[PDB]
């Protein structure tokens, strides 16, 4: 009753961690990366990482680890989903069906029982005789590892030690003995177990128990020689080996806790620290103690190699590379050159993998286009918080702007000594051809002296040989390269028309009617050799080499496709282009990752195929609609590699990114033709004509999303973006150490006190207070500020930092009143500890003119102002737990004008209209309504239901989306109809999902180009929405129909859809609760509806075997294979 | 008495149909021990059979004792009853204890006497760590704390606490809102927020005399502290501990108001009067009070304040002594002790 339908239009990118070994093979070392719901394999090479297999999991990873049983050759991998749907999956490729295979699949959660606290671990006996769980405290789940255990059957095992920190498993036993630190109320103790199969219980541990640091955190195994274990906490790293017992104090690690591990050494000689605040330590283990030929330590030294950034999960590939992961920050690839030493520093970054996350606020601007919004997400916290840009497509900077009378053909001139410049442009009208040279910004036509007036030039290129050819409608004409005069004419024999040329470097075939000639260029001359008769008329064709092995061309009145020696009349293969309409073009480069060959329907489709080097000719089914117009192919230098640009209706630079193609749509309104354009002046430029004009430039580059930085080494807050000044807003904070003397030192240069205008909060309306528990030395303060940004160049302008002890929260731009200036206003929340609930705030009006930042108005309020919204001039504030509707005075002065007082702390607002929408963490959504005539609020409906919201947002008068805990989606819709006050009083829950990620923020607007063709719309809106991961998703409501056509669709699915570990779908999605579970309803998953076209076309066929993708009248049960295809392709357009 | 061991435990979302005694009409918190003596031989055959049957009885706290009329209730079970034949009456006297709160659907007359109910067993929702759901992979194993310090030499226990809030909170900067904020919404702080101002009202210890998970805390804290029955009514509406402790903390704040404690009506002083210049809270003024005796300065806790008796007006009991200072140039002029076991507090109405 909902109807709405979520989508995914950026994958996650927050590594939460990550693993090495041999998976792929028994030779290489793979790299895997759980980000999050989707693991990445990778093969670690002497120049980086090279990519190997996307695949996405219906599960949230919290356990990875590889391991090898006996017999088998290539490692398995072991993954437990955060809904514990356990799994053993296993790398297996036949040729190209490289699929992940699920060994062993099962679910081990329990009925009752309290999830720990310290979350889920799993570790792995070293002789791979069993795998460890700790889900739940006090019950130690052990999952025994045979051939035969194919459902996972886990038994657990009782632990009187309820809180236990970390468990790992020791090396060089003969039974499994695992090792753990718990905490009692004595202090913290580490013991040891022996773990018996046969007796399904703990034995006597290999040796006694022993106390160690209050706060020791990480055990990490030491393998054999050394065996025992290490015991590293907030001041110490303590070895046990029995008997055997070090302990080190180093004064380094005295900073930060360290939270990450790794080993580098295959016998432990050498291990990786990593602390919380992002710097990289390296604890090494002495083995000089040889007493009796076993290997025995005598110290424990550490080493620190550097800051990084801030670490989550580290590994080590080979040759001294380390992938240092992080939640908040950017993946990096470190080298660990330690024997170069430049400043201190012992690491190097090589690489930085993008991560959108974490977001705490975004906002859409208009920024280039003028008709597609952009999204500027406060990625990023600590010291790695930035801004981001997210756009859609590739965009080309123009360089030069002529016009034409609707130019019809373009093609580079070279009439100068050869130097890889072009000073002349050929331009081709319907039958006039003006050869403009300019070898600057000319816009004069000079046509040459081989060059015809008004011919309806078809062809203009330079030949080899000492030749320049142009090839008009009456026949070929060639002009001498250094002469540049006219020295050869081939006309056709019997004196007709050409309709379709191709221009190479040694060799030139027109078409004339039905029959295909072929000529040879000689030096000044042309020879012809070749010369054949086609079946019927040659719609299109391209031979592209000095001897092409192969020509294509296309049978206008047969609608099929062939290909034939281009020497020669031996034909090679030939296929059917769907019969639809003659093809407009056809074209084969390196530009799909091999040498594939593309063709062009008149109807706008493009057929992809794949040809080889001598003779291979294939079919590779694929209608994919580029255009809803006939398309020109080219392909232009200025690319990753060659690249093709599909000039149609809807430009697209047609990618590929090693096997997989997709059309990367370019942000241009509408492109007819275009041409590469290597101009002395304008160098790698791409000369693109469209219906109105003429432009040059070159592009940007061939990702389907390209993401912007600014670095702020600050973690923002808010964000907004005021028009008439052209600046965002945005708040930060930066942590500063309390100074012996009094005051704050920077820890390090951010961009707060690198602005250009750096002023500072001085109004003092509430001062005095009490803060009787002065701060001491080394405390950490919070100090805020509010950076404005320029638009275009992303330079801090102004940095204002606000009152000591302020804490700023909410922040609006906006125009009040009758006012026509338009004010950053930003409430903030004075705090102290002592204090739990503030109780003085601020609301501030700034104004941002002419490059300074002045205050305007002031206004002191009791309490601490959450969030503030806009309503037709007047500001609407929640303090606390009331709601307060100012207005602006003609004197700038913000006056109250009604109140409402909540029992609940108002801490959501969203609005629109008239209805006004309150919510707090507690998922305590209400309603209110402003009624103009009254001037006061008014309560509509309200729900109340103890659960962790998260966000909040409007949909329509009638839907209320909002996130909510356990990484669930609900939406609230209002009964206005109901007949009875307290039936329309209450908001109906209509829809319910799992995300599986934690919702921040929710914005209108869409990051498509929405500027015009609104030919109807399926959809009928659209909600962006960021996480804490990084995925920025979409909901859109959908039409009844609709909705029900695509659930039956989706049901149907699941029954052809292989998911990796076997995990149901119904059970992924299901509305998950600690406390309850009840499936998901109201929603439709955009990944797995747009994972139709994936699937091949069989497995389509059994999946629209009824009954329905037709109107009403008749409703076309067969749905034909193909009208269920349109509707998805449709859905895909709207991220 | 005639001891039970058995325990009920009714599932939740569960309707159930119970009698409910007509004597009790005060609304019973879950948790809260209510005897109860019937003499009526109906009412007293009514709890035998319920005792045979289930122990279970209902009791229905009407919103208006004249309409008689409850939309909420709880459940409670007799824990010990005893059955004495004193005076020729069938007197019986159990010592129950409260079970689930329930909500009455609907409320009939029986023809015995007794009135039967239809009630929705409400139950009693346990949410997680508000950072569980954005929590770290790397950073579960800190969550473990160093047992938990506490002492009267550590006071205010300031550090430890900022300690705690720093640490538990640290991944509250990957969502927008800040550490501060989820402090509000935390068991333990919210816990520690009631016990210090407890004990601003008395001196019980607050290691045993309060329990220590959330549920019976809340329980404990709601029966114990002075309330009318509406607001206990509006309580137990709450089904969340940390709903429940976070009303719990608006309406100890609104309590502005002391007074004399085995007297209601005399007001002593505002807490907005509090002057804690230098145990015994100090008021800076002081009304309906009379001094007693004279300035005897000897053995002074204050110096340079001769501290006089004062009582009550209304009373003439003992509720503080007025430390008068004893040089002309001296401040505060008069500060008021009054003892901290005296005093209700009470609403400001
Ligand atoms: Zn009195």
């Amino acid at each position: 009753m909902s109807y709405n339908y979520v989508v995914t239009a950026q994958k996650p990118t927050a590594v939460n961690g990550c693993v090495t070994g041999h998976f792929t093979s028994a030779e290489d070392l793979n790299l895997l990366i759980a980000k999050n719901t989707r693991l990445e394999i990778y093969v670690v090479t002497a120049e980086g990482l090279r990519p190997v297999k996307e695949v996405g999991m219906y599960g949230k990873i919290a356990v990875m680890e590889l391991f090898r049983p006996k017999g088998e050759s290539k490692d398995l991998l072991f993954i437990l989903t955060a809904k514990y749907n356990a799994c053993i999956l296993e790398y297996k490729q036949s040729g190209e069906s490289i699929d992940i295979i699920t060994r062993a699949h099962g679910n081990v959660q329990d009925r009752i029982g309290r999830p720990s606290e310290t979350g889920i671990i799993g570790i792995i006996d070293p002789e791979c005789r069993m795998i460890g769980l700790r889900l739940y405290d006090g019950l130690f789940k052990v999952i025994p590892l045979d051939r035969d255990n194919k459902e996972l059957k886990a038994f657990n095992i009782r632990l009187e030690e309820l809180h236990v920190i970390d468990v790992k498993f020791l090396y060089g036993c003969q039974a499994p003995t695992i090792c753990f630190v718990y905490q009692d109320p004595q202090g913290r103790h580490v013991k040891t177990y022996e773990v018996s199969l046969r007796e399904k219980e703990f034995n006597k541990g290999p040796w006694k128990q022993e106390n160690v640091e209050a706060e020791a955190s990480m055990v990490i195994a030491v393998p054999e020689p050394f065996g025992g274990a290490i015991i590293i906490g907030q001041e110490s790293i303590t070895y046990h080996n029995g008997d055997k017992y070090l302990a080190i104090a180093p004064p380094i690690i005295k900073q930060s806790t360290i939270v990450c591990h790794n080993r580098v050494d295959p016998n432990g000689s050498r291990y990786l620290l990593g602390d919380m605040e992002g710097r990289l330590f390296m604890l090494l283990l002495e083995k000089e103690e040889q007493m009796d030929g076993t290997v025995t330590l005598k110290d424990l030294r550490v080493e620190l190699l550097g800051e990084t950034s801030i670490a989550e999960c580290l590994t080590y590939l080979d040759n001294g590379v380390v992938f240092v992961g992080s939640r908040l920050g950017d993946s990096q690839l470190v080298k660990l050159n330690v024997d170069s030493n430049e400043q201190g520093s012992y690491v190097v970054a090589m690489e930085t993998f993008t991560n959108l996350g974490p977001i705490v606020d975004m906002c859409v601007v208009d920024l280039e286009r003028q008709g597609q919004g952009q999204l500027v997400t406060c990625s990023g916290a600590f010291k790695e918080g930035s801004l981001r840009i997210i756009r859609n497509g590739i965009g080309i900077h123009e360089h030069a702007s002529i016009d034409l009378p609707g130019i019809k053909g373009l093609w580079p001139l070279r009439s100068d000594p050869n130097r890889e410049t072009d000073d002349t442009l050929v331009l081709s009208f319907v039958g006039q051809t003006r050869v403009l040279m300019l070898n600057g910004e000319e816009v004069e036509e000079t046509e040459l002296m081989g060059f015809v007036d008004d011919q309806q030039t078809f062809f203009c290129g330079n030949v080899a040989h000492q030749q320049l050819i142009q090839i008009t409608s009456a026949s070929v004409r060639l002009v001498s390269q250094e002469p540049k005069a006219l020295v050869s004419e081939w006309k056709e024999p019997q004196a007709k028309n050409i309709s379709v040329a191709s221009c190479n470097s040694s060799q030139v075939v027109v078409a004339v009617g039905r029959a295909l000639y072929y000529l040879q260029i000689h030096p000044q001359e042309l020879r012809q050799i070749s010369h054949t008769e086609m079946e019927h008329e040659v719609a299109c064709l391209d031979i592209t080499p000095g001897l092409s092995p192969l020509c294509a061309i296309g049978l206008w009145t047969d609608i099929s496709a062939r290909i034939l020696k281009l020497p020669s009349f031996e034909l090679l293969h030939k296929e059917m282009l769907g019969g639809e309409i003659i093809p407009r073009s056809i074209l084969m480069t390196t530009f799909e990752s091999s040498h594939y060959l593309l063709c062009a329907l008149g109807d706008g489709a493009l057929f992809y195929f794949g040809l080889n080097i001598e003779t291979g000719l294939l079919s590779d089914r694929k209608k994919v609609t580029l255009g809803t117009q006939p398309t020109v192919l080219r392909t232009f230098r200025s690319l990753s590699t060659t690249n093709v640009f599909a000039c149609s209706d809807r430009p697209t630079v047609i990618y590929s990114s090693n096997h997989k193609l997709v059309f990367s749509n370019v942000n241009l309104k509408e492109v007819n033709y275009m041409c590469p354009l290597n101009s002395d002046g304008y160098p790698d430029s791409l000369a693109l004509a469209n219906n109105s004009t003429l432009t040059i430039g070159t592009i940007d580059e061939i990702q389907k999303l390209h993401i912007r930085t600014v670095p702020l080494y600050e973690s923002p807050r808010k964000i907004c973006y005021q028009e008439v000044s052209q600046c965002f807003g945005v708040l930060s904070s930066r942590i500063e150490v309390q100074d012996t003397s009094g005051g704050t030192t920077a820890l390090r240069p951010s961009a707060s006190t690198q602005a250009l205008s750096s002023s500072v909060s001085s109004s003092k309306l509430f001062s005095s207070s009490t803060a009787p528990h002065e701060t001491s030395f080394g405390e950490e303060v919070e100090v805020h500020n509010l950076l404005i940004i320029d638009q275009h160049t992303f330079e801090v302008l102004h940095a204002h930092q606000f009152l000591q002890n302020e804490y700023a929260l909410s922040l609006v731009s906006c125009k009040l009143g009758k006012d026509p200036n338009t004010y950053f206003i930003v409430g903030t929340a004075m705090v102290y500890p002592e204090e739990a609930e503030p109780k003085q705030g601020r609301i501030v009006v700034f104004q941002y003119s002419d490059g300074k930042l002045q205050t305007v108005a002031e206004k002191e309020v009791k309490g601490a102002v959450y969030s503030m919204v806009e309503f037709n001039g007047k500001l609407l504030a929640s303090i606390n737990s009331t709601v307060r509707l100012y207005e602006w005075t003609t004197e700038k002065e913000l006056r109250t004008e009604c109140n409402h007082y909540n029992n609940i702390m108002a801490l959501y607002l969203k609005t629109k209209g008239d209805f006004i929408l309150v919510g707090d963490l507690m998922r305590s959504v209400l309603l209110l309504a402003y009624k103009p005539m009254e001037g006061n609020f008014e309560e509509i409906a309200r729900d109340f239901n103890p659960n962790w919201m998260s966000a909040v947002e409007i949909l329509d008068d009638d839907n209320f989306l909002g996130a909510e805990n356990a990484f669930n989606l609900f939406v609230c819709q209002k009964d206005s109809a109901a007949t009875t006050d307290e039936e329309r009083q209450h908001l109906q829950e209509v829809g319910l999902f799992h995300l599986g990620e934690f919702v921040n923020v929710f914005c209108h607007g869409s990051l498509v180009m929405q500027n015009l063709g609104e030919t109807s719309t399926p959809t009928q809106g659209s909600v962006l929405f960021g996480t804490v991961n990084g995925m920025i998703g979409l909901v859109t409501s959908l039409s009844e129909s609709w909705y029900n056509l695509l659930l039956d669709m989706q049901n149907r699915l699941n029954k052809v859809i292989k998911s990796v570990g076997k995990i149901e779908h119904s059970f992924w999605r299901s509305f998950h609760t600690e406390r309850k579970t009840e499936p998901a309803t109201g929603f439709i998953d955009g990944d797995l509806i747009e994972s139709f076209l994936d699937i091949s076309r069989p497995k389509m066929q059994e999946v629209v075997a009824n009954l329905q993708y037709d109107d009403g009248s008749g409703m076309k049960r067969e749905a034909t294979a193909d009208d269920l295809i349109k509707v998805v392709e449709e859905l895909t357009r709207i991220h | 008495m005639e001891e039970f061991h058995g325990r009920t435990l009714h599932d939740d979302d569960s309707c159930q149909v119970i009698p409910v005694l007509p004597q009790v009409m005060m609304i019973l918190i879950p948790g809260q021990t209510l005897p109860l003596q019937l003499f009526h031989p109906q009412e007293v055959s009514m709890v035998r059979n319920l005792i045979q049957k289930d122990r279970t009885f209902a009791v229905l706290a009407y919103s208006n004792v004249q309409e008689r009329e409850a939309q909420f209730g709880t459940t409670a079970e007799i824990y010990a009853y005893r059955e004495e034949q004193d005076f020729g009456i069938e007197i019986v006297k159990v010592k129950a204890i409260g079970r689930q709160r329930f909500k009455v659907l609907e409320l009939r007359t029986q023809s015995d006497g007794i009135q039967q109910a239809k009630v929705q067993i409400l139950p009693e929702c346990v949410l997680p760590s508000t950072m569980s759901a954005v929590q770290l992979e790397s950073l579960n194993k800190c969550q473990i704390f160093p047992s938990k310090p506490v002492s009267r030499e550590d006071q205010c226990s300031y550090k430890w606490w900022q300690k705690y809030q720093k640490r538990k909170f640290h991944c509250a900067n990957l969502t927008s809102w800040p550490r501060w904020l989820y402090s509000l919404y935390d068991a333990e702080t919210l816990m520690d927020r009631i016990k210090k101002q407890l004990r601003e009202w008395d001196e019980n210890l607050k290691d045993d005399s309060l329990p220590s998970n959330p549920i019976d805390f809340s329980y404990r804290v709601a029966a114990c502290l002075p309330i009318d029955d509406v607001l206990r009514i509006q309580l137990l509406k709450i089904g969340s501990a940390i709903q429940r402790l976070r009303c719990e903390l608006d309406i100890m704040n609104k309590c502005t108001s002391l007074c004399c404690k085995q007297c209601q009506e005399t007001e002593i002083t505002t807490k907005n009067e509090i002057f804690s210049l230098s145990e015994t809270l100090t008021v800076y003024k002081a009304c309906n009070l009379n001094l007693i005796g004279r300035p005897s300065t000897e053995h002074s806790w204050f110096p340079g304040y001769a501290w006089t008796v004062a009582q009550c007006k209304i009373c003439a009991s003992h509720i503080g002594w007025k430390f008068t200072a004893t040089k002309k140039d001296m401040s505060p002029q008069k500060f008021w002790g009054l003892t901290r076991s005296a005093l209700l507090p009470t609403i400001p109405d």
